[PDB]
RNA sequence: GGGUCUCUACUAGAGAUCCUCUGGUAGGGGGGCGCUGUGAUGGGGUAGAAGGUGGGUCGUGAGAUCCACUGGACCCGUCACA
RNA sequence: CCUUUCGUCUUGAAACACGGGCCGGGGAGUUCACAUCAGUGGCGAGCUUAAGGAGAUUAUCUCCGAAGGCAUAGGGAAACCAAGUGCCCGCAGCCUAGUUUCUAGGCGAGGGGCAGGGUCUGUCAGGGCCUGAAGCCACUGAUGUGAGGCUAGAAACCGGGCG
RNA sequence: AGCAAACUAAGUACCGUGAGGGAAAGCUGAAAAGAACCCCGGAAGGGGGAGUGCAAAGAGCCUGAAACCGGGUGGUUAUAC
RNA sequence: CCCGAACGGAAACAUCUUAGUAGGGGGAGGAAAAGAAAUCAAUUGAGAUCCCCUGAGUAGGGGCGACCGAAAGGGGGACAGC
RNA sequence: AAGCCUCCCGGUGGAUGGCUCGGCUCGGGCACCGAAGAAGGGCGCGGCAAGCAGCGAAAUGCUCGGGUGAGGCGCAAG
């Protein structure tokens, strides 16, 4: 539990955006990463003042990787039958209700999860 | 032995010839009419009395005053809507949303067609 | 070839260029069976002319004394059949 | 890719005899190079009432003189009836693990 | 070892299935045979062989500049090339493409055996999706089931033996599918239901049960992987007659 | 990457432990993301869908998912295939 | 405080080298045949059906159809002739003794080296090829070749017509 | 995209003396109920107030992105990239 | 049924191939054409024509280069004869 | 003030999404017309009729049988 901000809070993350994302709007509006390959490219050569390349040394600690910022394990629930298959219990999961479920089924879906003691993100 | 393609089914109902357009106007008879006529459905003509089973005016009963045989809709007297100036216009309801309450038995060729369709004895 | 791929030809291309010999138009077609393979038809006299076999070859050896009728046989086959106790009859056709 | 070949390899490795660990290693060869043996070679290099362990398939070329017990992954159907007709026995690699004499067998030969 | 049932679901016998039904279930082998039979029913598609080429457009050359590129253009405007509007496809589909996947006949018959065993394993039947309350799998019925002629009294049999829960599962039709398939006659997508294997075709039950949602009827000497393992997933709920087992025992 | 072990109807997953290695073009090799359709499915969702605009969170990343508004009828998760 | 304009040919180029005003949509290793390798599956001294025939719930499915092909014997231009076994090392593994801890000793499938055997040639030694019993079929991928063949691009040459 | 051609007339319009070459372009709504009447304007499916409809991107009609332009919010600007 | 190219490939090119193709002229039909041995093959056998799977990239042609290329026989579909 | 960056609202624009009485490929049928004037073309015909389709000075249709049963005067609502 106390090992969640020792790796995250001090190390503000890089964005890893494609080259020339700020000169052309056709490249800047995608907001995604693409590997540099030009023979003279400067992010490929890793020159000074040029926004790091993507590397495997940037991964996160395996014991906190992929967790909800509340410290639990997120589960995306699309039906009421997904609640009955709760593993272990309410101690280690946070429920993510699907966005497309209509308002009438949501009322019954939230009631079912509340009595089980589960924690809901988008309640 | 006809095609199951949705486009081939729709091209038939939008280009149906004059002698076959009676199929678009078929409607169910009331329970009392089928006691004394021995058939379950019939096509609608002007002068029949008709009652609605579906729509925002369900239960409304009147008489047929117009037909649109190309689309399969009927106009009932007293079921109107007024325009901007105030002159009323008819509300068209499909023939599959109505049930026939009484017939106009005055053609003598409609009547023996009903008998040919196995009315019981006469 | 002979211009720039002739480095391949002199090493991997023997017989690529030229003529050698002739074909006989009247070569006799012979269907040969060995002793090692003969132990199956196809699973005491054996008449091999019936199954379309012409010559009997040395092969390995048999396991039982048999009488074989073939058009032709090899010298080793003739001597190895005698050792088991068999006998070879050279009948060109049954 | 076979479900039963994978579960057989995982249980051979758990065995505590170097004979069975070598069989599991040999069964992991590429399929194009998997081992096999014919009847004629088992006959040449064995004595009566031996135990032959083949890490592949036993095929039916040649003849068999003496009775032997042969343990293999699979048998050709002509090859299976050659062995039984001469008084031998056949087992699968699955059953050979559990057999009580095969717990502490003696005079065992590994062939291919 | 399974029991035989009468039309009311009562047990009246006890038989032993052939040793085919004890073969291990091999999902890799069943997928080989299913994908081969599936591709035999595909039709050849292709494009117009001349689409995009019905023109005499040609390159203008160089030094024009305004003929901006050495592309082919017919008195000014673009034509014929794969990157232009109204041009030809670079690699259009053709009827020459090979569609079918062959399997050996001996490999096929083993794949059918492996699928017949998956219908005798209650774990594979429950893991495929089917709902049933019968304690015995597979269901073996007496041969009087051949003579049922009305689709109403087939449903009475399925209720007694405990299979109608699979009919309700099917009858919740998965409505309208997603995509351009519905434009082409493929409007719905329905679950698969129980399978019935009978001694011979031409029996009355072949026609009477042909309308029940999800079910299929096939003779014991015609059945293959596409019936036992639809989609490539073994373990379809199956009903056999007493004399369909004997016909299967001879293969 | 390699050695040594555990569990699982396993073309793969989930783990424990010990040693060592970490620039890269041409190029060779291993794993994954995304798009459209087909056979299945514990499977589901919808007049409250798809799409659009702005913003949260997860992942080195390709990407995934949620929130508010817009919109008015269709669309997705998993397994396999093309 | 640190940081020259992207892609590219090129030793470098790279910029006073070329293509580059903005945004949206489209846009380039694909198909078949043969061959050879590979990952897996079926059968195995054999493997496999093609065209097709019969049935059926009728382009799926089931049964039949080995014709032919590849492999099983090779050498020689041809007439013609025609093998497959015995010595030594020895990995894994097994046994025995000590488990002191183990090439200590035996047995050693697969593997290596010397020979042997078939055939052509030489007047002997020699010289060439073969012989120590595993292949066929299927799916997928890679590469070669042939077809437009990753996409675009010539100046030209020919046939028949129109001025 | 699919045939060059899903539409007020496709080998149609249009180009060439001729042989010949060869386009573009789909979508209101369930129903026209397609906006009566009043003020402005020369007129205008023009402006404003109304009214119809579940809902007016209401005739230039489904949804309605970006480039581009105008108005506004929050920072900031005439000693210096 | 007659007349009849070049581009390209051979890493040039002329025999060759491309190809009796593209094209030109004449004549039909719902099909055309072929069709009842002055045939094949080999110890005295088969038995009109046509189409499919083969034989087979075999025999064989060729600046013996690039390349070109059968028939008989076997399995079938229909199977007449005047 | 010329302005500069960001978001909101509007304009202009017509992408994205959804739709489809149009195409495309296979199977299966069926298969000649013409001097008794063909195929192809040109001009006409509607109350107001320009185009397409239909028709030919008997010209948006004439006669006789059969089917059908209440509306009809094509695309196209005056």
């Amino acid at each position: 539990k106390p090992a969640k901000k020792n790796m995250k809070s001090p190390g503000k993350a890089i964005k890893f955006l494609r080259f020339d994302w700020d000169k052309y709007y056709r490249i800047g509006r995608q907001e995604r990463w693409r590997k540099p390959r030009g023979i003279d490219n400067a992010i490929r050569l890793e020159l000074k003042g040029y926004q790091p390349k993507v590397k495997i040394g940037y991964r996160t600690d395996k014991q906190i990787r992929g967790l909800h910022p509340s410290g639990l394990r997120p589960i995306l629930v699309k039906s009421v039958k997904d609640l009955e298959a709760f593993a272990k219990g309410k101690q280690d999961v946070i429920i993510i209700i699907s966005s497309t479920i209509g308002l009438r089924k949501r009322i019954e879906l939230i009631k079912k999860a509340e009595e089980l003691g589960l924690k809901i993100a988008n309640r | 032995m006809i095609s199951s393609k949705p486009s081939k089914q729709r091209k038939l109902v939008y280009n149906l010839p004059n002698h076959l357009r009676y199929k678009l106007l078929t409607a169910r008879l009331s329970e009392d009419l089928e006691k004394q006529y021995g058939i379950k459905r019939i096509s609608i003509r002007k002068g029949d009395s008709v009652k609605l089973m579906r729509g925002s005016q369900v239960g409304y009963e009147g008489k047929v005053v117009e037909v649109d045989r190309k689309r399969g809709r009927v106009a009932i007297e007293g079921l109107t809507k007024k325009k901007a100036d105030g002159t009323p216009v008819y509300v068209w309801v499909h023939a599959s949303k109505v049930i026939i309450t009484k017939l106009d038995t005055g053609d003598k060729e409609r009547m023996d067609a009903i008998e040919r369709k196995r009315k019981m004895r006469e | 070839m002979h211009k720039e791929k002739w480095s391949w030809t002199v090493k991997f291309g023997e017989g690529w260029y030229g003529k050698h010999g002739f074909r006989n138009p009247t070569s006799k077609l012979v269907n040969a069976i060995g002793l090692r393979k003969l132990q199956e038809y196809i699973d005491k006299v054996v008449d091999l002319a019936k199954y379309g076999y012409d010559k009997l070859l040395g092969g390995g050896n048999l396991r039982l004394p048999l009488v074989i009728k073939v058009a032709k046989a090899t010298e080793k086959a003739k001597e190895r059949v005698k050792e088991i106790g068999g006998e070879i009859i050279l009948t060109s056709s049954e | 890719t076979n479900i039963m070949l994978r579960k057989l390899i995982t249980s051979l490795k758990k065995q505590d005899k170097a004979i069975w660990v070598r069989v599991a290693e040999e069964l992991e060869a590429p399929r194009r190079k998997r081992a096999y043996i014919n009847i004629y070679k088992i006959n040449r290099y064995s004595k009566a009432n031996d135990i032959i362990v083949v890490p592949g398939k036993v095929l039916g070329v040649g003849n068999l003189d003496h009775p032997v017990t042969v343990v293999a992954l699979s048998f050709s159907k002509p090859a299976k009836e050659k062995i039984l007709r001469s008084g031998g026995k056949v087992m699968s690699l699955y059953k050979a693990i559990q057999e009580l004499n095969d717990f502490k067998g003696k005079t065992v030969r590994l062939m291919k | 070892k399974v029991s035989v049932l009468d039309l009311k679901g009562n047990q009246l016998e006890e038989i032993e299935l052939p040793l085919f039904f004890s073969y291990p279930v091999r999902k890799d082998l069943i997928r080989r045979v299913f994908l081969s039979e599936f591709t035999k029913s595909l039709q050849p598609k292709g494009r117009d062989p001349l689409a995009g080429k019905r023109t005499s457009a040609l390159s203008f050359g160089i030094n024009l500049g305004i003929a901006r590129v050495p592309r082919v253009k017919g008195s000014g405007e673009a034509a014929l090339a794969p990157n232009t509007v109204g041009g030809r496809l670079a690699f259009p589909p053709t009827t020459e493409k090979r569609l079918v996947e062959e399997v050996n006949l001996k490999e096929k018959k083993l794949g059918i055996i492996s699928a017949l065993a998956a219908t005798a394993d209650p774990n594979f039947v429950k893991a495929r999706g089917h709902r049933f309350t019968s304690n015995n799998v597979p269901i073996i019925l007496v041969d009087d089931f051949e003579n049922i002629s009305k689709a109403k009294e087939i449903m009475d049999i399925l209720k007694s033996i405990g299979v109608v829960d699979d009919i309700k599962r099917v009858k919740e039709s998965k409505g309208v599918r997603a995509g351009k398939g519905k434009m082409r006659g493929r409007r719905y997508q329905i679950a698969k239901g129980p399978l019935i294997v009978v001694s011979n075709h031409k029996s009355p039950v072949v026609e009477s049960a042909s309308n029940i949602p999800g079910v299929n009827v096939v003779s014991a000497n015609l059945v293959s992987v596409i019936h036992l393992a639809p989609g490539g997933h073994p373990g379809r709920l199956t009903i056999y007659t007493k004399s369909s087992i004997n016909i299967l025992r001879q293969r």
